[PDB]
RNA sequence: CACAAACGCGUCUCAGAGAUAAUUAAUGAUUUAAUCUUAACCUAAUUAACUCAUAAUAAAUCCAGCCCUAGAACAGGGCACA
RNA sequence: CGAUGUUGGAUCAGGACACCCAAAUGGUGCAACCGCUAUUAAAGGUUCGUUUGUUCAACGAUUAAAGUCCUACGUGAUCUGAG
């Protein structure tokens, strides 16, 4: 408790840098949280007027995942503001052509409207793969938990599992596979 | 202003839909589905 | 499970139908009276599409669905089974449950959109230009009515549509 | 039974059909019997005979068909069901001939 | 082709399929008989 | 390095001269743009992954300049190479096999007759240009009582949007800027003085500067195969060139003076 | 066409790959037959858009004067040959 | 109503698709050539004249075609003024 003036407030105003992983994980959960952090809205200390955020860095981007038919359904739209300028894509078709894309817009939207929005994505680190300079990957204080429990696939699941669910039903010796 | 009979299905005011929304019929749900049952 | 084999050898072919050994039913059910399968094991309303241990034992290893008469399921579980294993094809579990084809695994295409809980087939469906405004909104279905009675813990219904 | 009249059998020499009517297994082959010695299937070539081969002891059933390929195609109805052995029958007798 | 909002089969050969989110009438005999679900 | 299919080569900065007409055996007559190369040398060399992650970058000089009217760091920059500085300076894209060590010349030859180039320059500058030359808007009528009209874009847009779009052609600058001609044919190529002859016209002004390249056009991609790759030496064969080498279409300066028959 | 130019009535050049809708097919379950499938898996045949290869641009800081096929001004190109 | 200047042209066109042309298809009382229908597709096109102030409309000659409309019956601080 006992610091120096200066010390003591230069930690308590502290940068923070928070890993997410992306991997299977809906764009929108993940925007959510990642959202709380650029804000500073997990820090008791917050205001609108301190400037304080952290960055966040967000990986395997491009293996994220769309409940539903949202990859085919959902469309996003921009326009060169030319004539005939209006161009809209399935989030399939957007994703294909620029993997961070997705998971920025949904950020990008939850953020408030003001000015400060376009300073907390700056951030905001955003890698497809896991690749990342060793520079950004030194300054990572702590994980974030995944917002979606991923469901195992069938052959994920030890024998030991298999074997202790039930067969629920008894089918007859004839009947051909 | 609209006739009290007409056409087109006349929005009600809300205060009624709230009303029409609360009234709403609810079958009575067994505690156990009589075809799961012997 | 029965096999069937066929032989050709110096321009005779022989067809014969085979036995195999078949897994038999768990010893002690918890709801012996219960009539359907799925309710004897007190699964009603539990499963989802996301259990596989459950979903893989009606189906073909070819991936398809089982029959009804040959399962014995209630109607209506029969359907929420269909519907689940559906979802859970979609989802890319059960990978082992396709058909094994030589030449077709060599040709990538992109890497697969990882989804889940997707009601409708990918092929099938229109992208939404419109949207809308707030009154009226087009909306988009996730996972399916047919398991709007799963029990909630939370305690709010969930949310088919978005 | 009407599939095969429709798939034209005339590329059939000789059909015989052996076995045992007091085992539990012989439907299929009874079935399959009954959907070749209809009269569609009878009279789209009257070349072919159908020979019905009745035991007590053999224990197996079995079909056996020869055809102008100079192919025999013998199918041992045993745990094999009738529309497995018809649709078997279908696309070996009707591709090849 | 023809895009419908009932469909009803016309003879006993018309069959009816749901392909691409929507519901056809095919028939083999009569292709005058093809129907469209809008 | 030997060529591979996919293989792309250097370019050329020329100068252009002017025009020609030459003509074709078939009696048909075409004209000609000479582009003369002065003193042309590849300046520095950007790695694949430095550049465009795709294909390596060289750097190419045009005609010799002045020491005394260029900047310090420029000047620096050719003193470590040991040219005499050069005016115009333009950047290729090329496949890794294909390139060459900065300091090293280029001519003419480099490019054979029968071939096709795409050519880049600034277009000749028209100035601050009215709608109907810039844009090719026809005017108002002369006579019939319009008044003050007889040129001006009329109507620049909607009276409910409100706004004018930012597409909409207006008044405004013409013709400083940069142009590409492609599929032209290369007929002729004089060896001497290092010029080439190229088919029909060159976007720029008689005496600028020019960037010669091999066709992009997808129907002659291939055609590299054929050509002198690296680059032309004319070191290394040990056996000149013809003073020109031409086309076989190309009815020459002194010939049988073609009959029909 | 009485400036060295501008200009047409004159001359030159103009393109690959992927993607789809409707609609056709192949394999095949729920419904051990069938069935192009808001069943899976691989699939084929297929409009226009639209993306994208590719092309263009791409040397930080000498600049008084003078010249210019560069220019309203400001900028820009030249000024060692000869 | 202490002024939101009005028809038709000119100029430049922005958009819809309920497609006139170009593309891909289904059905035909589709043999072929023509057609008649229906689905999908809006990047690009959609003529010149005689008379009418005219929009329509008639007529001559053509076109791959000479689309239906919205934009203050688009556009008069850009023009016209025949009405
Ligand atoms: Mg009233
Ligand atoms: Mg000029
Ligand atoms: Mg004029
Ligand atoms: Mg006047
Ligand atoms: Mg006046
Ligand atoms: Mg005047
Ligand atoms: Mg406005
Ligand atoms: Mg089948
Ligand atoms: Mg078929
Ligand atoms: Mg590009
Ligand atoms: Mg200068
Ligand atoms: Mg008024
Ligand atoms: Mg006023
Ligand atoms: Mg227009
Ligand atoms: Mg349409
Ligand atoms: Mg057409
Ligand atoms: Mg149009
Ligand atoms: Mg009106
Ligand atoms: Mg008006
Ligand atoms: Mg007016
Ligand atoms: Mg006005
Ligand atoms: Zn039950
Ligand atoms: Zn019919």
């Amino acid at each position: 408790s006992s610091f120096s003036k200066a010390p003591q407030q230069w930690a308590t105003f502290a940068r923070v840098w928070y890993l997410l992983d992306g991997k299977m994980q809906p764009p929108g959960k993940l925007a959510a949280m990642a959202s709380v952090k650029l804000q500073g809205l997990h820090k008791p200390v917050y205001h609108q007027l301190s400037d304080c955020g952290d960055h966040v860095v967000i990986m395997n981007t491009r293996h994220i995942a769309f409940s539903g038919n949202k990859w085919e359904q959902k469309v996003y739209s921009s326009h060169t503001g030319y004539p005939g300028g209006f161009r809209q894509v399935t989030a399939a078709q957007l994703h294909q052509k620029d993997p961070v894309a997705i998971v920025k817009l949904a950020i990008y939207g939850m953020l408030p409207k003001n000015l400060h929005r376009r300073t907390m994505m700056q951030r905001l680190h955003l890698f497809p793969d896991e690749d990342i300079p060793e520079d950004i990957l030194k300054n990572l204080v702590e994980e974030l938990p995944q917002p979606r429990k991923v469901p195992r696939r069938l052959d994920e699941y030890t024998q030991e599992e298999i074997e202790a669910f039930p067969r629920v039903w008894s089918p007859p010796e004839d009947y051909r596979l | 202003g609209s006739k009290a009979v007409t056409r087109h299905r006349r929005v009600m005011h809300f205060e009624r839909q709230k009303l029409m929304a609360v009234t709403e019929y609810i079958p009575p749900k067994p505690t156990i589905n009589p075809r799961c049952l012997p | 499970f029965r096999e069937v084999v066929e032989i050709l050898d110096g321009k005779t072919t022989i067809i014969e139908g085979r036995i195999t050994e078949t897994p038999q039913e768990s010893p002690n059910p918890p709801n012996p009276t219960g009539q359907c399968p799925i309710c004897r094991w007190n699964l009603k309303h539990k499963y989802n599409y996301e259990d596989v241990l459950l979903l893989s034992q009606f189906i073909r290893p070819h991936g398809g669905m089982l029959p009804r008469r040959i399962t014995g399921l209630c109607q209506e579980e029969h359907l929420k089974i269909e519907e689940c294993v559906k979802m859970a094809h979609r989802a890319g579990l059960l990978p082992n449950h396709r058909p094994k084809l030589p030449e077709g695994f060599v040709p990538k295409s992109k890497p697969r959109l990882n989804r889940y809980l997707t009601r409708w087939s990918p092929r099938s469906v229109k992208p939404i230009y419109n949207k809308g405004h707030r009154w009226n909104k087009v909306r988009m279905p996730v996972g399916s009515p047919l398991l709007k009675d799963n029990v909630s813990y939370s305690g709010r219904p969930l949310l088919l549509y978005h | 039974a009407a599939a095969l009249a429709r798939l034209g059998l005339r590329a059939v020499k000789q059909v015989r059909v052996q076995f045992c009517p007091f085992e539990k297994n012989v439907e299929s082959t009874r079935t399959f019997l009954q959907a070749v010695s209809s009269e569609k299937v009878r009279c789209t070539n009257l070349n072919c005979s159908v020979i019905a081969d009745v035991r007590h002891d053999g224990s197996e059933p079995c079909v056996d068909v020869l055809f102008g390929d100079g192919h025999r195609l013998i199918m041992r109805g045993a745990h094999l069901t009738a529309q497995e052995m018809l649709t078997a029958f279908a696309s070996h007798i009707q591709a090849r001939g | 082709f023809k895009t419908k909002g009932v469909l009803k089969k016309r003879c006993r050969d018309c069959y009816l399929v749901k392909r691409r989110g929507r519901w056809f009438i095919y028939c083999k005999t009569n292709p005058k008989h093809k129907q469209r679900q809008m | 390095h030997p060529w591979e299919p996919g293989s792309s080569r250097v370019g050329l900065i020329a100068l252009k001269l002017g025009m020609m007409p030459l003509w074709t055996k078939d009696g048909q007559k075409h004209v000609v743009t000479l582009l003369q190369v002065q003193d042309c040398h590849v300046l520095k060399y950007t790695p694949k992954e430095n550049h465009n992650g795709r294909m390596a970058a060289l750097t190419v000089g045009g005609k010799t300049v002045s020491h005394f009217h260029k900047s310090a760091s420029i000047l620096e920059f050719y003193q470590e190479l040991g040219l005499p500085p050069k005016q115009k300076v333009k950047i290729f894209n090329v496949t890794e096999n294909a390139v060459i060590k900065p300091g090293t010349p280029l001519y003419a030859a480099h490019f054979r007759p029968g071939q096709y180039v795409d050519v880049t320059a600034k277009t000749i500058g028209k100035g601050f240009q009215g709608v109907m030359r810039r844009w090719g808007f026809k005017g108002q009528p002369a006579t019939h009582g319009q008044t003050k009209t007889h040129r001006r874009p009329g109507a620049i847009s909607t009276g409910d949007v409100a706004r004018v779009w930012p597409g909409t052609k207006m008044p405004g600058q013409l013709g400083n800027i940069d142009r590409t001609a492609f599929g032209l044919k290369v007929w002729r190529i004089n060896t001497k003085h290092n010029i080439i002859y190229v088919n029909g016209s060159v976007p720029g002004h008689k005496n600028c500067l020019v960037k010669i390249k091999d066709s992009k056009l997808p129907a002659y991609k291939d055609f590299c195969k054929n050509l002198p790759f690296p680059t032309y030496f004319p070191d290394g064969d040990e056996e000149a060139l013809p003073e020109d080498l031409y086309d076989e279409n190309v009815c020459q300066p002194g010939a049988p003076s073609i009959t029909f028959t």
